[PDB]
């Protein structure tokens, strides 16, 4: 049942990078 | 203008969010490839027979394993070097019995490294830049080439390739000290002494030039808030810092001239890590570190012992260990 | 190939990898032997073709004993070479 | 098989038969703008990059 | 240039042949009586074993 | 098996900082468009 | 598991006879300096 | 005409020298000497294929 | 592409965050025992 926690972490942590990459403040 | 030029215009185009390049062509679709299947065995793999004795490990998160202990487990040591992909099986199941995913991982993934070694370049060269970058990335590319395919291939098995997990690379390395007797090869010296040096001038950098600060915020404003996209400043105060490294030490010891510190902070890790991956890849066959054990004897004829015979024997414990079911004959050759 | 005689006539390096290695021999013919005294039988094979594990299944709403098949897992490993035995004769039969 | 040593891999008439389309496809599209180069001694250049057009 | 030098590598090329099969031999490991130097009579010329 | 306070110490330590980071980052930005005179404040 | 076969092989080729002739278009005139 | 005529005359004179030559050495005629260097010898070729389909 | 002139503000006064905290809570502290069992 902790594999659930394991993958949402994963999950999660590819969302933010995802975002961090793509929807990010404009270098001016 | 044809097709093919309008093509050739958009692929080669820098106004791309991400440039493709002709090396993007190769680069893409095996990185993706390669992290498809690397997520989905991760997470759902069944367990794998490693040293070919059916003595199958197990190493995905729904057979009972954490993210420290998971891994994609190596091919089985049946197959040895010989290629095995999807369509040389009987079925799924008995390819992933043996150990098929990890050969389709680690080459669409040497692949794509490859190839993004090469778009480095070719950015570079529409950019108007020093095609020089590239050069500095491959080094760990050298690195990562020198395990996974060069210890196989002298080796003579895809099973002695490192475990794509955490604890698997614990394994690799605890068996080759055992087995190759690293810490007294003098290449890895030199990437230990790569690593630490590397770690040594960031640390001076970043702080020298920090300190060199102009006062432009009073206090109620983060100092980085200072530095404008386009501002016109050399990265530091000259008398400031080069008054502060002379008088730390030796003053006759400083660098003056950015174009040379900032060469020799390339220079340093690059050689290191260089010299650490032509040290794996010599130790692949067998060219071994040195050994001095019982070298130190008295009048007589006994042996007088050094630290080298303490590590000998930490050796000794770690090698009668491993693999436990999988040695018939005396010598491990 | 099929038979002894063709199998003979290839080379090692012939056939390395193709999976005739793991293959029995043919035989052709109708005819009796017949075994004297002090005979052996030399150079048995067996092939296995088919493997079934006995389980428990449903058919219609009921439940039996019966054998389902199953895929190996290994390789072409499984064949046994080389059986050798002694004949002999009790009652008039043939004993291994 | 896997052991065996056929020439890239090949087996069997299909395999051949895609790795010839492929090359000619993309060899096809690449024609439709190189098809129309000539040897004539004019078209050579004295430099290090061909800036002569096509 | 790189045709002339390229014909010269030719030329070594053939040379090592002509000692392989004419000035002496070779030390064949695989001989029929244990390893000793022979002649190489009947070297093999189909194109399809080579470019294998 | 497992440790079950584990569920707890993992989702509450995750879930908190992040809504505490998000609620910055989000005041942050209220607070500059409420300084720039516009359609929203 | 031909058929598998088969598309792995199409997809291989096309990716790189697309690297292949995308190098041979005149590459190094792509440079700012044109 | 005359040009391609005179080209052609000195190309088959070697060719027909070449033909000559080489069937007398190789007691063959030109198919029976090309043709076996198309496929394979047949003791080099492998066996065949034996894997079973559907184990 | 462009400024969207369709962007509006949110609020939330002092009285309505009180009520939400109260509603909450109450509805947590009822519910509880039924999901404990
Ligand atoms: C850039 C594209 C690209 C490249 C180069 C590769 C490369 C590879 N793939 Mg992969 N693959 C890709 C995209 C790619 N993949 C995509 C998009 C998919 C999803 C459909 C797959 C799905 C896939 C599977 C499912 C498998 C592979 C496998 C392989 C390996 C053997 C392939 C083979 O026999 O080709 C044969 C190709 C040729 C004979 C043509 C090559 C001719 C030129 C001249 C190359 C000569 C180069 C030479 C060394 C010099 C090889 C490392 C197999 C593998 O890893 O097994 C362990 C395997 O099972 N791939
Ligand atoms: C304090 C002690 C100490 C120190 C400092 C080191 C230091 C080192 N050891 Mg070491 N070692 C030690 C003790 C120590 N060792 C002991 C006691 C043992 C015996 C048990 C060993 C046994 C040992 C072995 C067996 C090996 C080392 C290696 C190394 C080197 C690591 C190479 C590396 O990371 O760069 C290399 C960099 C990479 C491999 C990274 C490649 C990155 C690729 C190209 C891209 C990856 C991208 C990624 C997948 C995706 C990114 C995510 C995205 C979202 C951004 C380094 C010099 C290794 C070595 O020499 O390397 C050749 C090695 O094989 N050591
Ligand atoms: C008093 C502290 C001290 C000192 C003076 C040294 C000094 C040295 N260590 Mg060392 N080391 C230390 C503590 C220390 N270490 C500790 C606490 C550890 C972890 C247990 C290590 C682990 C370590 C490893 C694994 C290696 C060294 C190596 C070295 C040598 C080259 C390192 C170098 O130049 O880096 C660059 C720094 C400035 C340029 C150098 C003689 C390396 C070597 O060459 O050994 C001969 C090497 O392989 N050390
Ligand atoms: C007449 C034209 C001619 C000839 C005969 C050669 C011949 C040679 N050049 Mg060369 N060269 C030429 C023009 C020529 N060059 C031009 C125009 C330039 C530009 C200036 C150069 C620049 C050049 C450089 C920079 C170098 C050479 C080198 C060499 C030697 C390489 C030998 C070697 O390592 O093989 C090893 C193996 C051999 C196999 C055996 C050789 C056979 C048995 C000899 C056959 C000789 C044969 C009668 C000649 C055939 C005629 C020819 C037209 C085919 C070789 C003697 C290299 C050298 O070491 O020179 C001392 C070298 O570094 N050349
Ligand atoms: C394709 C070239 C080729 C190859 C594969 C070999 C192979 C061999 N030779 Mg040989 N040889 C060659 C050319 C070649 N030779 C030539 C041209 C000469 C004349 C100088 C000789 C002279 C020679 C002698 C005198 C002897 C050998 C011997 C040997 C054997 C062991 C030596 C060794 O380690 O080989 C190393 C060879 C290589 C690493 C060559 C690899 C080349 C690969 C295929 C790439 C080539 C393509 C290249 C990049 C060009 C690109 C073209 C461009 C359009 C892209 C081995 C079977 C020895 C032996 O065993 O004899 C009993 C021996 O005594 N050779
Ligand atoms: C591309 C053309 C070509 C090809 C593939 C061959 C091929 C061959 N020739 Mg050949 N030959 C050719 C043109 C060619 N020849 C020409 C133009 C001449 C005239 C000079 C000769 C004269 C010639 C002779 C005299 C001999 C060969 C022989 C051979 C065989 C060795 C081989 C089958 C030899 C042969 O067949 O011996 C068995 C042989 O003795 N050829
Ligand atoms: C030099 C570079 C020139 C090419 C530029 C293009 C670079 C593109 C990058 C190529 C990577 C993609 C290649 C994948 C091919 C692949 O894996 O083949 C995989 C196949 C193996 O194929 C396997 O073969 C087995 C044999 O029993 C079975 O048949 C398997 O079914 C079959 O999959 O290997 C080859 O095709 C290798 C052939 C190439 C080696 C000879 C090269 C000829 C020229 C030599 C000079 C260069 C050295
Ligand atoms: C894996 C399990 C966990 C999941 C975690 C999340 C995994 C997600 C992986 C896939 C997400 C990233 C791929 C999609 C994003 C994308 O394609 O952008 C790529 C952009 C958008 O493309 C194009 O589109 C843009 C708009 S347009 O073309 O001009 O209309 C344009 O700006 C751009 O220049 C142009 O290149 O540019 C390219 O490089 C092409
Ligand atoms: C016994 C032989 C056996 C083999 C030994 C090989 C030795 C090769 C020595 C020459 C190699 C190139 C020297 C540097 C060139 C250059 O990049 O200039 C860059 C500057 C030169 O100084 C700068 O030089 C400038 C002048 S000039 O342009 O270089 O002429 C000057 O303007 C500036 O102020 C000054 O900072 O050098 C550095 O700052 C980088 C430091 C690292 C460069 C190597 C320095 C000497 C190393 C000795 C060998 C160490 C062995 C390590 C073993 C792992
Ligand atoms: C979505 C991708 C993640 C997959 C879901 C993860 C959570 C469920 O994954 C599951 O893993 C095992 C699979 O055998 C389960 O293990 C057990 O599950 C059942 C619990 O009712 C048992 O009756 C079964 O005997 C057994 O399958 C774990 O109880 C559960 O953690
Ligand atoms: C040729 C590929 C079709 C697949 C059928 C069987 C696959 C086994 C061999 C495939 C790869 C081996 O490479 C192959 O090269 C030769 C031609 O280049 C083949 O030879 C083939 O072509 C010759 C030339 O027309 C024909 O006369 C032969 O009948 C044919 O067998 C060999 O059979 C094989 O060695
Ligand atoms: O796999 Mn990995 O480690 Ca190279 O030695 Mn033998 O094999 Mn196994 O034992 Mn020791
Ligand atoms: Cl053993
Ligand atoms: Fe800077």
């Amino acid at each position: 049942m902790e594999a659930l926690v394991y993958t949402f972490l994963l999950i999660g942590t590819l969302m933010v990078i995802f975002f961090a990459v793509f929807f990010r403040d404009t270098p001016r | 203008v044809s097709l093919w030029e309008r093509f050739c215009a958009w692929i080669t185009s820098t106004e791309n969010r991400l440039y493709i390049g002709w090396f993007g062509c190769l680069m893409f679709p095996t990185l993706l490839t390669a992290t498809s299947c690397f997520i989905i065995a991760f997470i759902a793999a069944p367990p794998v027979d490693i040293d070919g004795i059916r003595e199958p490990v197990a190493g995905s998160l729904l057979y009972g394993n954490n993210i420290i202990s998971g891994a994609v487990i190596p091919s089985s040591n049946a197959i040895g070097m010989h290629f095995y992909p999807i369509w040389e099986a009987a079925s799924v199941d008995e390819w992933l019995y043996n150990g098929g995913p990890y050969q389709l991982i680690v080459l669409h993934f040497l692949l794509g490294v490859a190839s993004y070694m090469g778009r480095e370049w070719e950015l570079s060269y529409r950019l108007g830049m020093r095609p020089w970058i590239f050069v500095a990335f491959s080094a760990p590319v050298a690195a990562a080439s020198a395990v996974f395919l060069v210890y196989p291939i002298g080796q003579g098995s895809f099973s002695d390739g490192m475990p794509l997990g955490i604890s698997g690379t614990f394994n690799f390395m605890l068996v080759f000290q055992a087995e190759h007797n690293i810490l007294m090869h003098p290449f890895h010296m030199a990437g230990v002494a790569g690593v630490f040096g590397g770690s040594l001038f960031s640390a001076m950098h970043g702080s020298l030039v920090t300190s060199s600060l102009i006062r432009e915020t009073t206090e109620n404003e983060s100092t980085n808030y200072g530095y404008k996209f386009g501002q016109e400043e050399e990265t530091y105060n000259i008398v400031a810092a080069h008054g502060y490294f002379g008088r730390l030490i030796f003053q006759y010891a400083s660098f003056n001239n950015s174009r040379a510190l900032h060469f020799f902070l390339a220079l340093w890790p690059v050689l290191g890590i260089w010299l650490t991956a032509m040290g794996i890849s010599t130790m692949a066959f067998n060219l071994n570190g040195f050994n001095f054990n019982q070298s130190v004897v008295d009048s007589q004829g006994r042996v007088i012992n050094t630290w080298a015979d303490i590590i000998n024997r930490a050796d000794l414990g770690m090698e009668v260990m491993h693999e436990r079911n999988a040695h018939n004959f005396p010598l491990d050759l | 190939a099929i038979t002894k005689s063709e199998l003979n006539q290839l080379s090692y390096l012939q056939v390395k990898g193709t999976g005739l290695a793991n293959r029995c021999s043919e035989v052709i013919g109708e005819d009796t032997i017949t075994p004297k005294s002090g005979a052996r039988l030399v150079d048995m094979c067996i092939e296995p073709k088919a493997w079934a594990v006995e389980e428990e299944i449903g058919k219609a709403g009921k439940t039996e004993k019966k054998f389902v098949n199953s895929k190996v897992m290994t390789r072409q490993t499984y064949t046994l070479e080389g059986i050798e035995g002694s004949l002999k004769t009790d009652g008039g039969k043939i004993v291994f | 098989t896997e052991g065996t040593n056929e020439w890239f891999g090949v087996d069997d008439i299909r395999v051949l038969a895609v790795l010839f389309i492929g090359h000619y496809f993309i060899l096809s599209l690449w024609l439709g703008q190189y098809g129309n180069a000539t040897e004539d001694d004019d078209a050579d250049f004295f430099g290090e990059i061909d800036y002569t057009g096509s | 240039i790189l045709g002339i030098h390229l014909c010269l590598l030719g030329l070594g090329a053939l040379l090592l042949v002509a000692k392989a099969m004419y000035l002496g031999g070779v030390y064949d490991t695989w001989a029929p009586g244990g390893g000793d130097v022979r002649y190489i009579t009947t070297p093999t010329l189909n194109p399809i074993v080579i470019f294998g | 098996e497992v440790q079950f306070g584990a569920y707890l110490a993992v989702l509450l330590g995750t879930f908190l900082p992040v809504l505490f980071l998000i609620n910055l980052y989000i005041q942050t930005e209220s607070r500059k468009a409420g300084r720039d005179g516009g359609i929203d404040s | 598991m031909l058929t598998l076969k088969i598309l792995v092989y199409t997809t291989v080729i096309f990716f790189v006879s697309l690297f292949i002739f995308g190098f041979l278009s005149s590459d190094p005139s792509r440079n700012p300096n044109r | 005409k005359q040009l391609q005529e005179i080209k052609h005359c000195r190309l088959a004179m070697l060719g027909a020298f070449g033909l000559f030559f080489q069937a007398l050495n190789s007691g063959e005629d030109i198919v029976s000497q090309l043709s076996p260097a198309f496929a394979a010898p047949e003791y080099a070729a492998k066996a065949g294929y034996f894997l079973p389909q559907g184990i | 592409t462009g400024p969207n002139p369709n962007k509006q503000a949110v609020e939330l006064n002092r009285t309505s965050l009180y009520w939400g905290l109260l509603l909450i809570f109450v509805l947590a502290v009822l519910f509880s025992s039924y999901f404990f069992n």
